[PDB]
């Protein structure tokens, strides 16, 4: 049959605090939305750029079901465009979400006498998360001007609450299962092209002043304008132009969507590892390119624009981390890495490091000692198959 | 860019009211109040995010924060005034919630003034004379933005005796060390927005009389160990004499 | 899904050598070796990532660490092997960098012995009699490991008095907090593994004497106020008299 598993998504015994929302992939399969709609008795089943009726006659290249319990009054903010605790700090849809929103009263299963707090959210963070960003941290919040050294008290508090959920509870305090089924549509407007169907800002980019640090890596957004590949190549001496998922000479002739460019600089020896299935330094814990990838790495050396006499110590990299970057990932964060099993409390010392080191760029340095400008160019290929579809096809 | 204009502050006569006003761009999320007398800090006045407020103890029972949706503005009301309430309100916008802070906020008013009637440059200040067990805060002032890695550090030069290594503050993050001799007794912080390094020095006793200057790393190191060493530090203050009684 | 196969062990004479070898089905990132006497901790001995090394001050120059390019195998070369070295020793995978502590590895190797010829229950344990300026290492072990939020927090009745708040931490954190009287003396600890919290217990004076009870709170407060209060606690474990000579 190849039914899709929304027994495993919509049944589970066990649900996600919203905090650390649950998400699990849907592709390769045949959905029946219906068969949804009728298997339970939901409160919210809404859909944004795509209609309800029309689910069981429409195909999607990507699927992901999204997982958690949060209050009955929050379930207003699991839309587009929306705010509040949920919204803001513990769960984020973008504005162009394309998806459904379903929801059902959970209080049978997610109550109890005493009470469940089990079911936790996020309260206190320093700034809105991103949309699709889960924050795990259980860092102690600092709500002012001193540090916190590893102990709450007066302005320093944990960041994390729990739900209480009784039975003898208001409709809008009493536990509510989230589902968001998030899609995207197959027949994709292509934003990027060649001589086929003004030009994109390439010079911006590969010749800009400042290049940024590779643990900060900068994404810029190509969209909407004509792609000078040919040029491109021979444009300067690069030492590397490797392409993967297509065909270096085929650039021009090829249309896509979604193209993104990202610069930075690494030491020579290590331009290997921005490459995929690669590991190493760079690759474990400053920039991933994941495994199936489809895209360009072009990068070139830099030695008379980046060095200087004394050296150039402002490009960084992140040298320890407790697990690796997935890919596409970015870390900016320059707390105190823990090597021990005590806490550091803010202060530095043994087992107690600064994560980041600066890279040393003096001139009379060996080539593979050397700075290169690394940009990487990721592709989304046109007319991508289909992956999950409804009975009617 | 959020833009953030008050109004309502004047003159108001002992037990009296006034209510400001501050008016917002748009997308405002979490939004505050504060207050600084002539020559002295900033002060957490009050704040709100997402209809939960947040007052300073002193103070919370006589004035009232709240918010008019539609108009994308809000209010503090403050009642029952006096002599000590009479200063410069400023008001400000960020999206960290327990906003108790200048650090916390991004974006920033012009200031209503309230009354009530009943190559880089390092600037050292603040030694002196100080009897023992007191205290004393050092400043050392940054005037450029260009390096922002490494850490700024502090070096003491004791009667008779090689500079050695004090306390030092990161840079790029809040992370600090400490030299055993003032472990415990010496602190240092910095201020972003000032581009002003801090060491606070307390319990104070004769041998911590010294020269104690500040310096400027840009390298950064992983492990502090270099950080010790003079030879690391690239830019130096003119330095300053702490003196304590015995 | 990692397996480490360990090679290698025995018995041998003091001055002797040994050379252990971990074989990993999969691909590794960092990989240690810890070792463990009978009835006490694992230390950490050495570990590698990248061709960077990193020993336990205390046993390098005799332990060192290799790996082999075609086996992808690693080996511990252990020499001048004296009886503080007979342990069973362990393989260990992790994806963290400077991993000097168990809970940075997520899969671990059988072990091989080397030998040197010259309804929440809580049970609380370590109290006792102890002279004044004396420790005391009390630990509370759970059973059931249902409620995995909240917090583990320490009580104490002294004689002719109530039941007090000392100190707690967090279940879900590491974020610790303390009553005023015990501040500076008494650290809270846990270890996940075994499902246990630690309450270190320094600078004793007769003043501590009493009995102290573990308890466990199962809902989350942010603030921590809360948990400064008897009520609160769900689960008790049965108490443990500490008296402190005067
Ligand atoms: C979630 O499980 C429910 C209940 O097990 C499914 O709802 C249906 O309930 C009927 C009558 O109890 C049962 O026959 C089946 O368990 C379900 N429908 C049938 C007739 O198979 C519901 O389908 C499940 N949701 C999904 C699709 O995961
Ligand atoms: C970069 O600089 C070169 C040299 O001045 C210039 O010819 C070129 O147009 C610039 N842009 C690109 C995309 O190479």
């Amino acid at each position: 049959t190849n039914l899709c598993p929304f027994g495993e998504v919509f049944n589970a015994t066990r649900f996600a605090s919203v905090y650390a929302w649950n998400r699990k992939r849907i592709s390769n399969c045949v959905a029946d939305y219906s068969v949804l709609y009728n298997s339970a008795s939901f409160s919210t089943f809404k859909c944004y750029g795509v209609s309800p009726t029309k689910l069981n006659d429409l195909c999607f290249t990507n699927v992901y079901a999204d997982s958690f319990v949060i209050r009955g009054d929050e379930v207003r903010q699991i839309a587009p465009g929306q705010t509040g605790k949920i919204a803001d700090y513990n769960y984020k849809l973008p504005d162009d979400f394309t998806g459904c929103v379903i929801a059902w009263n959970s209080n049978n299963l997610d109550s109890k006498v005493g009470g469940n707090y089990n079911y936790l959210y996020r309260l206190f963070r320093k700034s809105n998360l991103k949309p699709f960003e889960r924050d795990i941290s259980t860092e102690i919040y600092q709500a002012g001007s001193t540090p916190c050294n590893g102990v709450e008290g007066f302005n320093c508090y944990f960041p994390l609450q729990s739900y209480g959920f009784q039975p003898t509870n208001g409709v809008g305090y009493q536990p509510y299962r989230v589902v968001v089924l998030s899609f995207e549509l197959l027949h994709a407007p292509a934003t990027v092209c060649g001589p086929k169907k003004n030009l994109c800002p390439f010079g911006e980019v590969f010749n800009a002043t400042r290049f940024a640090s590779v643990y900060a890596w900068n994404r810029k957004r190509i969209s909407n304008c004509v792609a000078d590949y040919s040029v491109l190549y021979n444009s300067a001496s690069f030492s590397t132009f490797k392409c993967y998922g297509v065909s270096p000479t085929k650039l021009n002739d090829l249309c896509f969507t979604n193209v993104y460019a990202d610069s930075f600089v690494i030491r020579g020896d290590e331009v290997r590892q921005i490459a995929p299935g690669q590991t190493g330094k760079i690759a474990d814990y400053n920039y991933k390119l994941p495994d199936d990838f489809t895209g360009c790495v072009i990068a070139w050396n830099s030695n008379n624009l980046d060095s200087k006499v004394g050296g150039n110590y402002n490009y960084l990299y992140r040298l320890f981390r407790k697990s690796n970057l997935k890919p596409f990932e970015r870390d900016i964060s320059t707390e105190i890495y823990q090597a021990g099993s005590t806490p550091c409390n803010g202060v530095e010392g043994f087992n107690c490091y600064f994560p980041l080191q600066s890279y040393g760029f003096q001139p009379t340095n060996g080539v593979g000692y050397q700075p290169y400008r690394v940009v990487v160019l990721s592709f989304e290929l046109l007319h991508a198959p289909a992956t999950v579809c409804g009975p009617k096809k | 860019q959020v833009q953030l204009v008050e109004s309502g502050g004047g003159l108001v006569q002992a037990g009296g009211s006034l209510r400001l006003s501050c008016a917002a761009s748009g997308r405002t999320y979490t939004m505050g109040w504060f207050r600084q007398a002539p020559g002295k800090e900033r002060e957490f006045v009050a704040a709100m995010r997402w209809s939960d407020t947040d007052y300073a103890d002193s103070l919370k029972g006589r004035f009232t924060i709240s918010r008019d949706n539609a108009n994308n503005a809000m209010y503090l009301q403050m009642n029952s005034l006096g002599p000590e309430d009479t200063a410069v309100y400023y008001c400000a916008a960020g999206e960290a919630w327990l906003a108790r802070s200048t650090h916390h906020y991004d974006y920033w008013g012009q200031g209503t003034q309230v009354t009530v009637s009943s190559q880089l440059q390092l600037v050292e200040s603040g030694g002196g004379l100080v009897q023992a067990g007191g205290s004393l805060r050092l400043s050392c002032a940054a005037s450029e933005r260009t390096f922002s890695g490494g850490v700024m550090g502090w070096f003491r030069q004791r009667p008779g005796k090689e500079r050695e290594f004090v306390a030092a503050i990161r840079w790029n993050g809040a992370s600090t060390f400490y030299a055993d001799s003032v472990k415990g007794r010496f602190t240092c912080s910095r201020d972003n927005a000032k581009n002003t390094g801090y060491l606070q020095m307390n319990s104070l006793t004769p041998e911590d009389t010294a020269v104690y200057y500040c310096a400027r790393a840009v390298r950064t190191y992983a492990s502090s160990d270099y950080y010790f060493q003079e030879r690391t530090y690239d830019y130096w203050g003119q330095g300053t004499q702490v003196t304590v009684s015995s």
